DNA sequence: TCGGATGTATATATCTGACACGTGCCTGGAGACTAGGGAGTAATCCCCTTGGCGGTTAAAACGCGGGGGACAGCGCGTACGTGCGTTTAAGCGGTGCTAGAGCTGTCTACGACCAATTGAGCGGCCTCGGCACCGGGATTCTCG
DNA sequence: CGAGAATCCCGGTGCCGAGGCCGCTCAATTGGTCGTAGACAGCTCTAGCACCGCTTAAACGCACGTACGCGCTGTCCCCCGCGTTTTAACCGCCAAGGGGATTACTCCCTAGTCTCCAGGCACGTGTCAGATATATCATCCGA
């Protein structure tokens, strides 16, 4: 089964609260709109390498360990997972 | 003979033995010298001590004795030199510090 | 924009054939041009005589491209004693020359490589390279004297047989000689101390100028044109190359021809149909 | 009848949501989301729930701290409202797009 | 497969450091991936010193070499005082 | 006679910018790096190769600074570059 | 202090090659700062190197380790 | 012989090979693995030197310096992300002027 | 006693791909540290990826697959399609 | 609208010191043969992911003031650039002089490596106490 | 300044996982050997440092004009706070199947060792690309 449209499931009321965590006290209109397309390119990146690391080692399910290595190579080093 | 661990020989409490074998393992050189796996015990040893001496004090300050990712995570952002020595480092269900704009608040 | 030359009249005002082909060209660098292979084009132009000026080249270090031709046999060069790598001329003939020369009067003592006259059964050639007024006229007066010394020089050769004088004269005589007139106020090539040498040429030998005598009303016709901000794309250019002819060969004058289509240079080629 | 000022509730939130540790967003759309961008590469993967956990952490982590730094970009030219310029100057100096 | 985590030893120098105080699992993790990490960049750092210095051989310089590089500040004075007081006391 | 404000600073742009010169003289510069190593260890010898690599790698660093700062100068309607625009490009780089 | 030995005239032309226009007159007092910051920083490094090669010599390949570890890498010197 | 003319390739096969042991990076090294390397370095440098030289060759000059380097990397939208944290000596910079600096 | 260096090499593929330029010693020196570099971000990515999937062996998969983790799309594509290209003209022979 | 101040495309004449090519030889690469240990193949099973159904409701979607902030426009006055004479220190050229970097010759200590062995550490199972929460009341902020 | 909304506190409840316990490991430790590497002494040449003198490019202090940074005002527009209506997330529940670990076996690829030679690195050297340096407009400012 395909999936179509799924980028808008990031709802408005998400980014805000996301905004107010980062500490923002007044958000204009076309925010929205950039992070929807922001956090695509940065997801896209990550899941880039996170296949071609679980394709190399001839597996076909994504390990945690496999995001962790992903993330470590752009420098981002999540801890919590294996 | 009587068997006494490196561990107990040297004072510490991390296991040199481990240590030992997984910097062999791990081939990061040929040869491993004999105080190397002391050494760096050591300093893991000490390192840890520091985050959860801190990651306790947050903890007490919250009046909860456990020890959760948030208490981890001010005790981290809190301090001056643990923050650049993970200053590109996320921890997992942390949340992040309380600091607001100045300008935002009348 | 842009300017196209018309089509090439090929017979005199009495219906007479054109019989005489001559091709003037300021190569800039002789050596260059044939690298630009500029003689292919002289081959496919076919002159009965080819005038260069700004060869930057002794004799010595003429390009083996000069046995290439078998037509143009007949070769005479000159360049500077001096200032070798600046001006240079040459001449270039199907047939002989009866007499040839170099230099306006003492070449002998001030060896310059600027002029070549050659005589022929029905006219004398002459051929120059006209001194530049220089970036910011700093030569200016030596051009000025240089034009009065020409004119005399001149006066007396066009005093025997009809004359035909060709080549670069480092002036545009009119504003529409050049795409900028005021623009070139007091620049080389444009003062009014050039102008009126040009006119007091055309005046004192006598001579006429044989493209403007032929279109005298059209502009945007020039042979120069600067290779900076690609002025030859936009067709900024001038008129520094001409032939001028004794009045008594007008009746000879088939058509005189700006070869705008001819690269190797910042000058382009002209070309002369004469009936003799 | 009684309303708030336009800023008291705004700020009410930015302390109660930079307090707690949730994920703030929901865990269905951001799954689809995943699987949408991974069908790209290789079909039929099955993904891992640690993995997509994984994934949601590092996300809000990166949308925050790109927040928290064009909120100090914005407030460096003279302004409380947040604009998409802000978001790409961010970005830039970083060196991320370019 | 038996992991072969950093856990009974972390929770050693909690008991050590705070004498009432617990962990999560959480929390373990945390400290687990915290351990991992600094091991790796000490070791990754030691190896370079080895092969710049036509070295084949770990021996203790290196790690505290390594120790000095990566630590900023205070924290590397420390690491490094007892690292090598340990290192005394083992030799003896 | 004197030249706009605009055109003799854009004359200078262009010509350092195409230059690939040091732009810093090298016997201050070389003095700097000698008192601040003085601190960390005494009586060192610096090699004339690790000088120039350090001055290569200063002018690196400083003209990305000033390239960043003058993006957040530009982006706050100002075209005068203010400190405060390089301590919010530093920040933002998260060098600070 | 020599960190006076970074003129005004190098600072700004400095700040040209980067492409700004217009100078305020407190970026001199203040990029001294960042630069004398910055230098501390490949300094440590360079003579740590050094200290553990026992040496006393700071050569160039040594200043460029210490440049890699920050990430500025550097090509040219080896 | 030869095992780089072998695979017709210009970089080396054997120092390859001997750096890949030699750097402590596994226990084994495959046979495979020097050669398939040896190919992609020497097509980045290959793809390197063409930029580079065009970018010479566009200034009237027919030797390859640092600057012409520098510009062949930053001109590349890829590249430019491959070289991204690391400066070339004495490489200059592209010549880049903020639009509002021009006075319109 | 002995430099191991690159410079015959670069100099051979610059001469088959612009048989009429010249390379200084400069640039010289930038590609023989360029070529360095590259070898080293490989090299610990495959030994990385060697070390992951407890395996003790660097072959032309753990090679490949950490080109196609270093390098982005068409220097990553074409990189790949090269080497494999290679890799089979050396063991038809 | 115009007079004066900067880019500015080709071409040739020297100087040079720095690339490009002989060259020779020695050192590392290449060819052969062997052992054996790592890796690929094969079968299994179980547990972990996928999918689908229904109920509940917290959260998202939508509409509507309205008020505060983004933005355009004017003014002003002070900071900065721009040119110029002056001083000052950086190059640049020797010149010497010694710390020490780089290489080589012993060999002794030191770490790899193998045969036992046992105890520190891991897996499965309680179990009671830390903690989230609801229920309620008291406390603090806030805007008209 | 006071009514109303948001927030902290006080406490009983029940829940689930943190911590302890016990059995069973398997790998860390002892005790030996043995090859080698890097510790140490010693030597030679190299280049890093200090000094001196001359040239002159550049840094500096100074006036002056002007332009742009910032403050102020007004306007309008658009985002927030609240209320009402979906609606799709979330929890629980189930079944199902497929693929990810496992053990056994085999085989073939590479490390190791040896011998032999050619290519590539240091060294010299003749040649000429690049750096000037001299000649031969068009366009864009301040007035």
């Amino acid at each position: 089964k395909v999936l179509r449209d799924n980028i808008q499931g990031i709802t408005k009321p998400a980014i805000r609260r996301l905004a107010r965590r980062g500490g923002v006290k007044r958000i204009s209109g076309l925010i929205y709109e950039e992070t929807r397309g922001v956090l695509k390119v940065f997801l896209e990146n990550v899941i880039r390498d996170a296949v071609t690391y679980t394709e190399h080692a001839k597996r076909k399910t994504v390990t945690a360990m496999d995001v962790v290595y992903a993330l470590k190579r752009q420098g981002r080093t999540l801890y919590g997972f294996g | 003979a009587k068997a006494k661990t490196r561990s107990s020989r040297a004072g510490l409490q991390f296991p040199v033995g481990r240590v030992h074998r997984l910097l062999r393992k791990g081939n990061y050189a040929e040869r491993v010298g004999a105080g190397a796996p002391v050494y760096l015990a050591a300093v893991l040893e000490y390192l840890t001590a520091e985050i959860l001496e801190l990651a306790g004090n947050a903890a007490r300050d919250n009046k909860k004795t456990r020890i959760i990712p948030r208490h981890l995570q001010l005790a981290i952002r809190n301090d001056e030199e643990l923050n650049k020595l993970l200053g590109k480092v996320t921890i997992a269900q942390g949340g992040v510090l309380p600091n607001i704009q100045a300008v935002l608040l009348p | 924009a842009l300017y196209e030359d018309p089509p090439d009249q090929k017979t005199s005002p009495s219906g007479k054939p054109a019989t005489l082909k001559i091709c003037s060209w300021n190569v800039d660098g002789l050596r260059a041009w044939i690298k630009k292979k500029g003689l292919d084009w002289v081959k496919e132009e076919a002159p009965d005589i080819l005038c260069l000026q700004e060869t930057k080249c002794s004799e010595n270090k003429l390009p083996a491209e000069l046995q290439e031709l078998p037509g143009l046999s007949h070769q005479y060069w000159s360049a500077p004693s001096d200032k070798e790598g600046y001006s240079g001329v040459g001449l270039l003939s199907r047939q002989c020359p009866l007499k040839v020369s170099y230099g306006i009067g003492d070449e002998e003592h001030d060896q310059e490589g600027r002029v070549i006259v050659a005589e022929f059964d029905s006219f004398v050639l002459v051929t120059a390279y006209v001194p530049n007024a220089g970036r910011g006229l700093v030569r200016l007066e030596y051009r000025q004297r240089w034009d009065e010394a020409f004119r005399k020089f001149l006066k007396g050769l066009a005093s025997r047989k009809p004359l035909v004088l060709c080549g670069d004269l480092n002036v545009a005589h009119e504003e529409i000689d050049l795409r900028n007139p005021k623009g070139n106020k007091k620049n080389a090539g444009f003062t009014p101390q050039e102008r009126q040498g040009f006119g007091e040429l055309l005046q004192a030998v006598p001579l006429a100028d044989s493209f403007r005598h032929l279109y005298p009303n059209t502009p945007y016709a020039y042979t120069f044109w600067t290779y900076m901000m690609n002025a030859r794309s936009k067709n900024v250019g001038w008129r520094l190359d001409y032939f001028l002819l004794s009045h008594s060969l007008l009746p000879a004058l088939c058509d005189s021809k700006i070869r705008s289509k001819a690269l190797g240079s910042d000058h382009c080629p002209i070309t002369l149909y004469l009936a003799l | 009848p009684h309303r708030y000022r336009p800023g008291t509730v705004a700020l009410r939130e930015i302390r109660r949501y930079q307090k707690s540790t949730e994920l703030l967003i929901r865990k269905l759309p951001f799954q689809r989301l995943v699987r949408e961008i991974a069908q790209d590469f290789k079909t039929d993967l099955r993904f891992q729930s640690s993995a997509v956990m994984a994934l949601q952490e590092a996300s809000e982590a990166y949308l925050v701290g790109l927040f928290e730094d064009t909120n100090l970009a914005a407030i460096h030219a003279k302004r409380v409202t947040i604009m998409p310029k802000d978001i790409q100057l961010a970005r830039r100096i970083r060196g991320e797009r370019a | 497969s038996r992991k072969e985590s950093y856990s009974v030893y972390v929770y050693k120098v909690l008991k050590q450091v705070h004498p009432d105080t617990g962990i999560s699992s959480k929390a373990m993790g945390i400290m687990n991936s915290f351990v991992n990490d600094i091991f790796e960049r000490i070791a990754g750092e030691a190896s370079r010193l080895a092969h710049y210095n036509k070295r084949s051989t770990i021996t203790s310089r290196e790690i505290q070499t390594a120790v000095r590089l990566l630590l900023p500040g205070e924290l590397a004075k420390h690491a490094v005082s007892e690292g090598t007081k340990a290192v005394t006391k083992y030799t003896s």
